[PDB]
């Protein structure tokens, strides 16, 4: 079955950086479009950076510019998102994206998804003092 | 099992009626096989008085029983005939209802005759199980239970001998039935593919006769028909191979009780008469058991037919989000934000497509043959959902607004002019069914349509043939424009609407059509460049890429792809 | 007599069926025959020698019925499937010969049901008839003798129940003709709504009339179920009443037998043996009654199958026809006057013009004048009511269709792209065409660049209708499709409509370069594209407007001047 797994981070005071991997089961980073989303509980559901294909695609967020470092694995099939110097501005349940990619284009950024809303399970990493 | 509990599960709202069906058939079952026993009871009493005395007393009861059986047999059929046709109607409606929700892509790839066979042939195949077949099923088990009670009250040990060979008879049936389901399923899909070729040839028989492909189309039909004949013979044998094969299984039982019971009669255990009467009661046990086994092959035959129906009744549908919102006050604010789409998914059609249109603007789109102009139209129609990008109509996203409310103010005329089998008046009534004759008539005169409508033998109530072949390609396009304007849409799209229509007639409509275009967001796609210069914002598309954008005079002075197209005309 | 000819090639399966069936009847009837000797001459006699003598013997006689039974099922299924397979191809052959006028008489959706449902219904009838072809008369003719042998005088009551029975089946036969006819018409009605929704699903969703189409199918479905129950109500009424007549006869046996035996004292057991034998008669009448319901169901189906061969098509091969392999390209029109139907207005009237052999001739006129209808008369697609069409010094009608159409290729206004592959679609003109010949034809149409860009190339998936490729893509394919065959008389109805002006020049000028001294017809709505043609023929309201060069047409013709003034 086509589902995503999201893990990483604990409880760190605003200033540090946490490693967050979006492991995919039955989905490869060589073609499909998988990207992190800045989703708040009880509010709007924004995005981080949607990266696709084996060749690679450079992408980042606009609210917190050039601080969400991304990396992809060809054999392990994981996407590490290291939030360089965390701020209490982005706190809540973060999600990944399944299908609606196939190759490489632009991704600016929000995906469709018919299942529920977004696949990956929300991990809460509140960075407040 | 998957379709067994599924098809027979359609009789669930009629369970209360099914209990009555079982009650009315059991009375006919306990009196039907009782007919020779009913006569013998009367003679046994009137054996001594010979004629009259008690003979006229017994004749009064005999006549009333046969009159009751005939009154109940018709009563059994009448209540079941409506019950059977209701399930048939249900599956046919469910098949049709799913098609309207199922995506466009499915229709473009699967055969048209394949769905036709699924609607008629596959539903007419399950018509046999719903009827007398269900009646005989209830009649079978009660006659079996009625025979086993008569069996044990006469002989105890010998009744177990007849019941010991029963699971072995079921064992062989389970193999034959599975083989019948294996063959009838293949019989239907081959017929489904063959039925598609029939629809394929009828819609475009002119092309076949002209290129002399009549011989090649005949052998194309023959190649599938030979596969239909070869699999059809094997499917019909397995359908009726179990009844004569069960005779050999039954004959084993006739020899078994003659030996097992013959061993008792010799040693003086149970009298010869205890076995001589048991043979008659063993015949009323084998007959319904084999009838149920033969009618287990027929349910598997229908299970294969039902399997082809649920294949589409499991196929994905165009669903609206639970947080759906109806679009209030439509103006037509078309918005695109870096849209990239692939139709065939193998080769990308559109790359970086973005444009903003004000409410009530004239927009033109032109380029080369097979670029991606029509692809943008169906993305706005939401026929093929956006892979990567963002599209907003009247300030709200395409995915957020429900498909019915979104398409409410959208109008389109296609390259393939499609006409219905219904009348001209009813065809034009599309979009706005509550439109009076005054609105229908006036709209036709404005776009040079009424000229040929009055020319028809019937007029406005003239019957339209297969794809409206009763009129020429140009006349057909003009009716579609009238149909599009009659619905009164805020967003209007005219895909190659003025391609077949002559340049002389086009000039007479050019201004009248533009006068109706005001206060509406319009997008026109046509190769006739000298009729799309009136548009406020003009976008040029080449190989699924925006090369030029702006006013008509700006495109001319810049000297690009628009200039190359305009000059090549003359 | 007409339906009997389909049973003629498979007569071997029909002649072997009643021979083996007689062996099956006697084997099943011998069931209590060997069951009596295994008990009375075996168990009752005492000796075990006679027990196993009939013991193993009963399995041998059962094996004759078992092998004979399964063997009969094979020959019956093989003959029925072959009857259906040979009927389909003979009906399909007459389907291909029908014209656009034949679609009006016999519905577009009706033909589909006729080729399958009407064939399948008659297919099972052959299976039902073969099972009781020798089975039913053996127990009826040879059965009444058994009833008379027991008691002659007691076999007289059976004659009294004949008048209501003989008046019941004929009643079902006469009522079976119009009631079952409406079922076969309602199946075409449910076939129509599903086809209307399928063909043009894009139009249905565009105006949200899916609910309107939901009502149309529901109303057709309600009309279908009501038509079925009306004819099937007669079945569930005649069947219990059929038993009721023989039930009256059952009471009559005791009424007659009581007066019969008073002093005889020998014919007591004869009434007893007659009543027990009546159980075999009661169940057999229900079986025959069930077959009669299938005959009245297939009677309406047989009427639809027979009205396919009887319906004469508008265009057929002439009696005094001659094969014309070599065609020079001479096209002529003499006093041509045509009307599509009987109630239709004059489509074409007073047409008189001659085409030069090996010349590019353009056809111009307004919407609904007579350009497409006129072009159909060249490769024989419509027969005129008045006037004749001449191709190569002689008439078109008097020339064989295989030679005429096999050398004259035409491209229609509405481009049709059949399912399969690009290589198979281009081979429509010439099936024996080499890979180099089909490639060169695409180069003239400039569609070759799109074929090579595909991952599968020429073997890429092509769908029925033409919605697999864009409007102009299939349009460019249809021109090249005719170019593979290389015809001497080429007809092009709206060759460029979904083609860009740059590509429009490359196709039009590309054809003239490769075809020298070839008769070509092109219908264009644009004046600059019409100027390349040697002579331009103008049509308006069916009547001829003008013929000749563009310069002469500007002064001598009036509607052609209106086309030039409107464009510029
Ligand atoms: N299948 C048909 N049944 C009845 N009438 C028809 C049929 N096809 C064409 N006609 C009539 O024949 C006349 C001329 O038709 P065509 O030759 O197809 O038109 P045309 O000159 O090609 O017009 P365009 O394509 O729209 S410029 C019209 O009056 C049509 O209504
Ligand atoms: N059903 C389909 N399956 C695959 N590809 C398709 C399909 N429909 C359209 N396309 C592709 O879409 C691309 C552009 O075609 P469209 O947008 O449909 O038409 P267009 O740009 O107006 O071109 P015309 O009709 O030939 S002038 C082409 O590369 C087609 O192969
Ligand atoms: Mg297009
Ligand atoms: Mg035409």
């Amino acid at each position: 079955q086509g589902q995503l797994v999201e893990s990483g981070g604990g409880l760190v005071q605003p200033g540090g950086s946490l490693r967050l991997s979006c492991a995919a089961s039955g989905f490869t980073l060589d073609y499909y479009a998988i990207g992190w989303f800045r989703q708040a509980p009880g509010k709007e559901r924004e995005g981080v950076s949607c990266i696709s294909n084996s060749g690679g695609s450079t992408k980042y967020a606009d609210s917190v510019k050039g601080r969400f470092t991304i990396s992809r694995d060809k054999a392990k099939n994981t996407v590490y998102l290291q939030m360089n110097s965390l701020k209490p501005e982005d706190t809540g349940v973060y999600y990944c994206a399944a299908d609606r990619g196939y190759s490489e284009y632009d991704l600016p950024c929000d995906l469709v998804i018919y299942g529920m809303d977004y696949w990956g399970k929300g991990t809460p990493v509140t960075v407040s003092a | 099992t998957a379709t067994l509990r599924r098809l027979l599960g359609y009789l669930r709202p009629h369970t209360f009626t099914l209990i009555m069906v079982f009650v009315f058939v059991t009375v006919s079952s306990i009196l039907g096989v009782l007919s020779p026993y009913l006569i013998g009871k009367t003679i046994a009493v009137v054996f001594v008085p010979r004629r009259f005395d008690l003979l006229p007393r017994y004749m009064l009861i005999l006549g009333t029983i046969y009159a009751l059986t005939s009154l109940l047999f018709w009563l059994q059929g009448k209540i079941m005939l409506t019950l059977s046709q209701d399930v048939v109607f249900r599956l046919r409606k469910e098949l049709f209802e799913k098609l309207q929700r199922v995506p466009v892509g499915f229709f473009d790839r699967t055969p048209h005759g394949d769905i036709i066979s699924r609607v008629i042939n596959d539903v007419d195949n399950i018509n046999n199980v719903l009827g007398n077949s269900i009646i005989q099923f209830f009649s079978g088990i009660v006659t079996l239970a009625g025979a086993v009670i008569m069996m044990f009250r006469v002989n105890v040990i010998l009744s177990l001998v007849t019941l010991s060979i029963v699971p072995l008879t079921v064992l062989i049936t389970q193999i034959v039935s599975s083989q019948t389901r294996k063959y009838f399923y293949e019989n239907q899909r081959v017929l489904g593919q063959l039925n598609g070729i029939i629809e394929e040839d009828i819609s475009g028989l002119t092309v076949i006769k002209l290129f002399t492909r009549e011989e090649k189309e005949m052998e194309k039909f023959d190649r599938v028909n030979e596969s239909l004949r070869k699999v059809g013979t094997k499917a019909q044998i397995f359908s009726g191979v179990l009844p004569p094969l069960m005779n050999m299984v039954n004959n084993l039982g006739f020899a078994l009780i003659s030996g097992f019971g013959g061993w008792l009669a010799l040693k003086d255990i149970i009298t010869v008469g205890t076995i001589a009467t048991f043979i008659g009661y063993s015949r009323q046990f084998t007959r319904p058991l084999n009838e149920l086994s033969n009618q287990f092959n027929m349910i598997q035959m229908a299970l294969a037919s039902a399997e082809r129906i649920f294949e589409i009744l499991d196929l994905e549908e165009e669903k609206d989000d639970p947080d759906a919102v109806e679009l209030r006050e439509v103006r037509g604010e078309i918005e695109f934000k870096n849209v990239w789409f692939s139709y065939d998914k193998k080769k990308p059609v559109l790359k970086d497509i973005t444009f903003h249109i004000k409410p009530g603007q004239k927009v033109a789109l032109v380029g080369p043959t097979g670029s991606g102009k029509t692809t943008i139209v169906n993305l706005l129609m939401r026929f093929y959902d956006v892979d990567r990008g963002q599209i907003l109509v009247d300030g709200i996203d395409i995915r957020k607004i429900k498909r019915s409310s979104l398409r409410s103010s959208i109008g389109i005329v296609l390259q393939d002019t499609i006409l219905f089998s219904t009348t001209v008046k009813e065809n034009l009534k599309y979009g706005n069914p509550g439109a009076t004759d005054e609105e229908i008539k006036e709209a036709a005169k404005l776009t040079h349509s009424d000229h040929f409508i009055k020319h028809l033998p019937e007029g406005y109530e003239t019957v339209l043939t297969d794809n409206g072949e009763d009129l020429s390609q140009g006349q057909r396009q003009l009716l579609a424009i009238t149909r599009a304007f009659l619905a009164n849409p805020k967003i209007l799209i005219l895909d190659a609407a003025t391609s077949n229509v002559d340049t002389k007639t086009e000039k007479s409509i050019q201004a009248a059509m533009w006068k109706l275009m005001e206060g509406k967001t319009s997008i026109i796609i046509a190769h006739r460049l000298n009729t799309i210069k009136n548009a406020d914002l003009i976008i040029v598309l080449r190989d699924g890429e925006i090369v030029e954008m702006g006013k008509h005079d700006e495109l001319i002075q810049k000297r690009g792809f628009y200039y190359e197209l305009f000059t090549s005309q003359y | 007599k007409t339906l009997a000819r389909y049973l003629k090639p498979y007569w071997i399966f029909a002649v072997l069926a009643p021979l083996f069936m007689v062996v099956e009847v006697i084997c099943d009837l011998s069931q209590p025959t060997l069951l009596a000797r295994i008990v009375a001459e075996g168990i009752a006699r005492g000796d075990f020698s006679l027990v196993l003598k009939t013991g193993i013997l009963m399995l041998i006689v059962a094996l004759i019925g078992a092998v004979g039974g399964i063997g009969c099922t094979v020959f019956a299924s093989y003959a029925s499937q072959n009857f259906g397979a040979d009927l389909r191809r003979d009906l399909f052959r007459k389907v291909l010969s029908f014209s656009i006028s034949n679609v009006n008489r016999f519905h577009t959706s009706s033909l589909i049901t006729r080729l399958t449902n009407d064939v399948t219904q008659l297919q099972n009838l052959v299976m039902m008839l073969l099972r009781i072809v020798v089975r039913a008369p053996l127990l009826f003719v040879g059965g009444i003798v058994m009833a008379v042998s027991i008691n002659v005088k007691l076999s007289s009551v059976l004659i009294f129940l004949i008048p209501p029975i003989v008046l019941l089946f004929v009643w079902l036969t006469k009522k079976g003709n119009p009631l079952f006819r409406k079922i076969q018409e309602s199946t075409d009605e449910v076939n129509r709504v599903v086809r209307e929704n399928l063909l043009g699903v894009r139009v249905v969703r565009a105006f949200r009339r899916e609910e309107y189409e939901n009502e149309n199918f529901r109303k057709a479905n309600e009309s279908l179920r009501r038509s079925i129950i009306s004819a099937f109500s007669l079945i569930v009424f005649a069947l219990p009443l059929f038993i009721f007549i023989v039930n009256m006869g059952m009471i009559a046996v005791l009424w007659f037998g009581g007066v019969l035996v008073r002093n005889n004292q020998m014919e007591i057991g004869s009434i007893m043996a007659y009543t027990n034998y009546l159980m075999q008669i009661m169940f057999s009448l229900m079986m025959i009654g069930n077959i009669l319901n299938f005959i009245v169901r297939a009677s309406a189906s047989a009427k639809r199958v027979l009205e396919v061969l009887n319906e004469k098509p508008a265009i057929e091969e002439a009696d005094n026809a001659l094969a014309l392999p070599n065609v020079e390209g001479s096209v002529s029109f003499e006093n041509v006057e045509f009307r599509y139907f009987e109630n239709t207005d004059p489509v074409l009237s007073g047409v008189n013009f001659s085409v030069k052999p090996g010349s590019l001739v353009a056809v111009l006129g307004e919407t609904g004048s007579g350009k497409s209808t006129l072009m159909n008369l060249i490769p024989r697609l419509i027969d005129p009511e008045r006037g004749r069409v001449e191709v190569d010094e002689l008439d078109v009608r008097t020339v064989k269709l295989k030679d005429l159409r096999g050398h004259i290729s035409a491209v229609p206004q509405e481009t049709v792209l059949f399912s399969g592959t690009i290589k198979e679609n281009l081979k429509w003109g010439r099936e024996d065409a080499t890979d180099d010949e089909i490639v060169e034809a695409a180069k003239i149409a400039q569609i070759h660049d799109f074929i090579i860009s595909l991952p599968e190339g020429y073997d890429s998936r092509v769908e029925r209708g033409g919605r697999n490729f864009s409007g102009g893509q299939k349009q460019r394919l249809s021109i090249a499709r005719a170019l593979v065959k290389k015809p001497k008389v080429l007809i092009l109805d709206d060759c460029t409509s979904s083609v860009d002006p740059i590509t429009e020049k490359r196709i039009l000028d590309g054809l003239k370069r490769y075809t020298k001294g070839c008769t070509t017809f092109i219908i264009t709505q644009k004046i600059p594209t019409a100027l390349l043609a040697d002579k331009i023929l103008v049509l308006h309201e069916g009547k001829v407007a003008g013929f000749g060069t563009h310069k002469e047409l500007l002064e001598h013709c009036k509607p052609y001047r209106e086309i030039y003034e409107s464009q510029f």
